[PDB]
RNA sequence: UAGCGGCGAGCGAACGGGGAGGAGCCCAGAGCCUGAAUCAGUGUGUGUGUUAGUGGAAGCGUCUGGAAAGGCGCGCGAUACAGGGUGACAGCCCCGUACACAAAAAUGCACAUGCUGUGAGCUCGAUGAGUAGGGCGGGACACGUGGUAUCCUGUCUGAAUAUGGGGGGACCAUCCUCCAAGGCUAAAUACUCCUGACUGACCGAUAGUGAACCAGUACCGUGAGGGAAAGGCGAAAAGAACCCCGGCGAGGGGAGUGAAAAAGAACCUGAAACCGUGUACGUACAAGCAGUGGGAGCAUGCUUAGGCGUGUGACUGCGUACCUUUUGUAUAAUGGGUCAGCGACUUAUAUUCUGUAGCAAGGUUAACCGAAUAGGGGAGCCGAAGGGAAACCGAGUCUUAACU
């Protein structure tokens, strides 16, 4: 069960979804793939083709003492070439649904073992002000957190932009890298219920 | 991710040119020439660890053969004299004794004269 | 792009259950009267490709 | 687990061959492709089924048979994947909606793949002699 | 894949299915009746963008230092911690930022809408002729004339025209389906000279554009055309008043400025080749890949009354560079004057195998929507069944009249 810090209610959860062995390889794969999917990969050099210049031979094949050349654009020549020029490319590598779910199920279970996962009842600030949210995290001994919530509220989401150590994702939009990154995860009882049903 | 390679190359050349320190002309100054010198130095060095053990044996043998002939016995008969008396002492020390303690050495030549 | 099958190879080989390929025997098109019937009988059924020339077949038709 | 403390399984990653990088590399100078000849050359290597100019196997052998138009549009329904439709009625259009056979398949056949439990009335499908025994042993009728 | 193909190399569909996006009409014209649907002038209030902009929170003392934004102590703002500047690294010094705003005038769109100017609905009909088709020669169709449908037409011909005709891959007959020989039509789609913002496991001056610099310049060519090299003082010019040597020179030494002038404009760092000056040791009877084993002496720093560590290297044993290419190279075979920088197994997609991970008689989704790499979407693909050329049969099946 998930004990709370202001109630002590026996919040029952699936023993699979929040109680697995840490499959490290799976999680590593999913987080690496996630981090790869973040790349935009916008680059190019220009091949001997794409460089500006002519296809004239600088000098004739024979007679001169020089090393037989065929182009000013050749990669062995200065200014123009680059043998294997880059091109824009999609690095987004594929991840099996079951592997992604399994990885979340894995990393989401280690937050229970490591005691990062601080499950709570209603978590919402009074008015859209960082000053308040900042003051209320000081009571809980929290600084670096991922506040996952079911009903995404403007009052909360708009009071955590400017705070660098506080991120406020929706229960639907949890991520592999995010759960691992943040020192604690303050999850709402509704969000646990949504994530339970989402991961399954 | 383009990789400049001036920092590493320089360090790699500078390492070898430090081993070529002392060599004549381009062999200390010019990497392309030094690198050969430093290899051949290593080849010769590897070789000459083998030759050192040969040269010194010769050296000792020639000291012993000299020091025994002053006492009236040739090296060939002397070593057989020592081996037939089951004396385990080596060329290194015999040659050391031959130079330093001749009055001692003489006793080995008598010890060999028995056999 | 996808690998193009060597079509001529597709028309002369067929993939069996284990992995090998059946093929029709050579020397049974013309000049049959001078051939003994025992040859022609033995050349009639389909036959398997030898392990030496299997890799050449597997290469030129990767699909089936 | 931290973002740094994660690591892959042993055996998963294997570096990759990097040719032309010194003696120690092993492969290096002639990147594992010997001395001279067509195979050493950049963009070298002969085409598929080339036996040096000798008439290739895929041409010295004779070509046989014809591809049937009918065999493309017939199926081979495994008996195990039969009780997965609508109680116990497997016409063809019902079997198609179960995603067992393709859309453009007008003839179909139920072979002895094994394992039946529920009684299935097979109407329209051509049924095998081995499967006719099983389907009727389970309780299901045919036609 | 089916096909096409010196049936070689190679070329390569369609049907069908899943998605994006969706929309229809007008002439070859008579009716009772008609400004009605419609798109059509333009005004026209409108909306709400574009071209200028306005406001826009909260820091303090000490410690090094040339300089504080840095260290340490105490605060405060945060719908603003994007970012950039400031004498080093600034949430609070500045410019911005989130956010709230703003147009006299010109314009881009989206609804009313007076209307020079425009017809629905009816009935009735008509319904595209040198045309379809053909012969001949070509070309297009995945389809190379092949049994070759279909389309286009240079050439010569030539129908029936809705009880009519075209198509269903030679062709024929039944069935089915469509209406050619006249037109029009948004969206999904392609592209970016150019404009604005933002973003990069993109480059950082031999890179990145050819061009960070007044570059398509200098320069080269009759010409078309080719086509470079060349970034950085400092925080601030405070860019060195004055004195001295010299030719009122160059250049230098002082002075001064500065944190610094081996930051003085030939200006951050300042490598290497290369060239010197000064020291130590060796070297003018000694032959050769110039080193390596051994090794005296001299010079040295140390310690200490021990010996070392270095520098050098008389004499002496051994010893013909490297790369390449080769049966084989000191080879008098190749290549390199040296240094510094750059310079060659990549990328994408398919396919097979190995490791690994997931899930396992199952596994898996593509485009696509969604906005967040989730979640849908199982169209499809691969596997769980093979034999046969094929019909077909099926744990069998082909072979054959049948097979021990
Ligand atoms: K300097
Ligand atoms: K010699
Ligand atoms: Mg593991
Ligand atoms: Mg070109
Ligand atoms: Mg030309
Ligand atoms: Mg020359
Ligand atoms: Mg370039
Ligand atoms: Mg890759
Ligand atoms: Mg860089
Ligand atoms: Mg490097
Ligand atoms: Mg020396
Ligand atoms: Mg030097
Ligand atoms: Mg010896
Ligand atoms: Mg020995
Ligand atoms: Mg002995
Ligand atoms: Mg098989
Ligand atoms: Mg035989
Ligand atoms: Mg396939
Ligand atoms: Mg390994
Ligand atoms: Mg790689
Ligand atoms: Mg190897
Ligand atoms: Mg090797
Ligand atoms: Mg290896
Ligand atoms: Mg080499
Ligand atoms: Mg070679
Ligand atoms: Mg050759
Ligand atoms: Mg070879
Ligand atoms: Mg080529
Ligand atoms: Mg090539
Ligand atoms: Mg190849
Ligand atoms: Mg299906
Ligand atoms: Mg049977
Ligand atoms: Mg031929
Ligand atoms: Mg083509
Ligand atoms: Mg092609
Ligand atoms: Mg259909
Ligand atoms: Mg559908
Ligand atoms: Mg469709
Ligand atoms: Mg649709
Ligand atoms: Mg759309
Ligand atoms: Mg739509
Ligand atoms: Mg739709
Ligand atoms: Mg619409
Ligand atoms: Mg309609
Ligand atoms: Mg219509
Ligand atoms: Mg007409
Ligand atoms: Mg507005
Ligand atoms: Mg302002
Ligand atoms: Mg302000
Ligand atoms: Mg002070
Ligand atoms: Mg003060
Ligand atoms: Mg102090
Ligand atoms: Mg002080
Ligand atoms: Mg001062
Ligand atoms: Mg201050
Ligand atoms: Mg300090
Ligand atoms: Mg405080
Ligand atoms: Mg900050
Ligand atoms: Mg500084
Ligand atoms: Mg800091
Ligand atoms: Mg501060
Ligand atoms: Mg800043
Ligand atoms: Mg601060
Ligand atoms: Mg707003
Ligand atoms: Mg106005
Ligand atoms: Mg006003
Ligand atoms: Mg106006
Ligand atoms: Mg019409
Ligand atoms: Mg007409
Ligand atoms: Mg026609
Ligand atoms: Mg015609
Ligand atoms: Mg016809
Ligand atoms: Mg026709
Ligand atoms: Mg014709
Ligand atoms: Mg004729
Ligand atoms: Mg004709
Ligand atoms: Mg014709
Ligand atoms: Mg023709
Ligand atoms: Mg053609
Ligand atoms: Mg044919
Ligand atoms: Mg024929
Ligand atoms: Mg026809
Ligand atoms: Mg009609
Ligand atoms: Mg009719
Ligand atoms: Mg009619
Ligand atoms: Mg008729
Ligand atoms: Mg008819
Ligand atoms: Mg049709
Ligand atoms: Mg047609
Ligand atoms: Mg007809
Ligand atoms: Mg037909
Ligand atoms: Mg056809
Ligand atoms: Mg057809
Ligand atoms: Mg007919
Ligand atoms: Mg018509
Ligand atoms: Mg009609
Ligand atoms: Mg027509
Ligand atoms: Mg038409
Ligand atoms: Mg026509
Ligand atoms: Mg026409
Ligand atoms: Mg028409
Ligand atoms: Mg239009
Ligand atoms: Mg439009
Ligand atoms: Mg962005
Ligand atoms: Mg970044
Ligand atoms: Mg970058
Ligand atoms: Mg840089
Ligand atoms: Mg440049
Ligand atoms: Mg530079
Ligand atoms: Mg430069
Ligand atoms: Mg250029
Ligand atoms: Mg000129
Ligand atoms: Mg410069
Ligand atoms: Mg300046
Ligand atoms: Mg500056
Ligand atoms: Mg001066
Ligand atoms: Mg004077
Ligand atoms: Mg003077
Ligand atoms: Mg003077
Ligand atoms: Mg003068
Ligand atoms: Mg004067
Ligand atoms: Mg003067
Ligand atoms: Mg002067
Ligand atoms: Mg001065
Ligand atoms: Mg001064
Ligand atoms: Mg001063
Ligand atoms: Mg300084
Ligand atoms: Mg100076
Ligand atoms: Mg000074
Ligand atoms: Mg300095
Ligand atoms: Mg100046
Ligand atoms: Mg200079
Ligand atoms: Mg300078
Ligand atoms: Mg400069
Ligand atoms: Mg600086
Ligand atoms: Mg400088
Ligand atoms: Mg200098
Ligand atoms: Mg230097
Ligand atoms: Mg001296
Ligand atoms: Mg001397
Ligand atoms: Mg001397
Ligand atoms: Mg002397
Ligand atoms: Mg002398
Ligand atoms: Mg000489
Ligand atoms: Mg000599
Ligand atoms: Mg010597
Ligand atoms: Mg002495
Ligand atoms: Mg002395
Ligand atoms: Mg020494
Ligand atoms: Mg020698
Ligand atoms: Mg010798
Ligand atoms: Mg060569
Ligand atoms: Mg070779
Ligand atoms: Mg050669
Ligand atoms: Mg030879
Ligand atoms: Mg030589
Ligand atoms: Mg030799
Ligand atoms: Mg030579
Ligand atoms: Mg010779
Ligand atoms: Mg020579
Ligand atoms: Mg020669
Ligand atoms: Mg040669
Ligand atoms: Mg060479
Ligand atoms: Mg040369
Ligand atoms: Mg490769
Ligand atoms: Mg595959
Ligand atoms: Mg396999
Ligand atoms: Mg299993
Ligand atoms: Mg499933
Ligand atoms: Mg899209
Ligand atoms: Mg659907
Ligand atoms: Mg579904
Ligand atoms: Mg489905
Ligand atoms: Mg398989
Ligand atoms: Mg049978
Ligand atoms: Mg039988």
């Amino acid at each position: 069960e998930l004990v709370l810090k202001d109630a002590q209610s026996a919040l029952t959860v699936s023993e699979t979804t929040f109680g697995r062995d840490f499959n490290e390889a799976l999680v590593h794969q999913v987080v690496v793939a996630y981090a790869a999917g973040a790349r935009q990969g916008t680059r190019a050099q220009k091949t001997r083709a794409e460089v500006t210049g002519s296809g004239k031979k600088p000098w004739r094949q024979k007679g001169t003492g020089r090393a037989r050349s065929g182009s000013i654009k050749s990669p062995i020549w200065r200014s123009g070439g680059v043998t294997f020029a880059a091109r824009p490319q999609d690095h987004s590598q594929k991840v099996n649904k079951k592997m992604y779910r399994g990885a979340l199920k894995s990393i989401l279970s280690e937050l229970v073992r490591q005691d990062r996962l601080i499950v709570v009842e209603k978590f919402s600030v009074e008015a859209p002000k960082t000053k308040l949210l900042a003051q209320k995290l000081k009571d809980m001994a929290l600084e670096d957190v991922l506040i996952i919530t079911g009903e995404l509220d403007e009052n909360l989401f708009l009071a955590a932009r400017n705070l660098h150590k506080v991120d406020v994702r929706d229960a639907t939009g949890i991520d592999p890298v995010s759960l691992i990154a943040f020192d604690k995860v303050v999850m709402t009882a509704d969000a646990v219920k949504q994530v339970e049903e989402m991961l399954a | 991710a383009r990789v400049k390679r001036g920092v590493i190359a320089r360090a790699r050349h500078k390492k070898i040119l430090k081993q070529a320190k002392g060599y004549y002309g381009a062999r200390s100054r010019v990497y392309r020439v030094a690198f050969q010198a430093v290899i051949k130095a290593g080849q010769y060095a590897y070789r000459d660890r083998r030759q050192r053990k040969r040269q010194f044996r010769q050296l000792w043998i020639a000291r012993i053969n000299a020091a025994a002939r002053q006492n009236g016995i040739s090296y060939s008969k002397f070593i057989n004299g020592l081996k037939k008396a089951s004396v385990e002492i080596d060329r290194k020390i015999l040659a050391d004794i031959a130079v330093f303690d001749k009055v001692a050495f003489t006793a080995l030549v008598e010890k060999a004269k028995a056999a | 792009p996808k690998i193009k099958t060597v079509r001529g190879a597709a028309k002369r080989f067929k993939k069996t259950g284990k992995g090998g390929f059946k093929h029709k025997h050579a020397n049974l098109r013309h000049i049959l009267t001078k051939k003994a019937t025992k040859r022609k009988r033995h050349l009639r059924p389909k036959a398997m490709v030898s392990k030496g020339d299997l890799g050449l077949v597997i290469a030129c038709l990767p699909y089936a | 687990m931290r973002l740094n403390t994660l690591s892959p399984a042993e055996g998963s990653k294997k570096a990759g061959k990097r040719l032309g990088r010194g003696i120690g590399s092993g492969l290096g100078k002639t990147g594992g492709r010997g001395h001279k000849g067509q195979k050493s050359r950049s963009g070298g290597g002969v085409r598929r089924g080339f036996e040096g100019g000798q008439m290739p196997l895929y041409r010295r052998l004779p070509k046989f048979g014809f591809t049937s138009r009918k065999a493309a549009i017939t199926a081979e329904i495994r008996l195990s994947d039969l009780a997965k439709v609508e109680g116990g009625v497997v016409d063809l259009n019902t079997l198609k909606a179960a995603n067992i056979i393709g859309i453009q398949i007008e003839f179909a056949k139920v072979i002895l793949a094994g394992e039946v439990t529920t009684p299935v009335t097979v109407r329209g499908l051509r049924v095998t002699k081995g499967a006719r025994a099983a389907i009727e042993a389970a309780g299901g009728k045919i036609e």
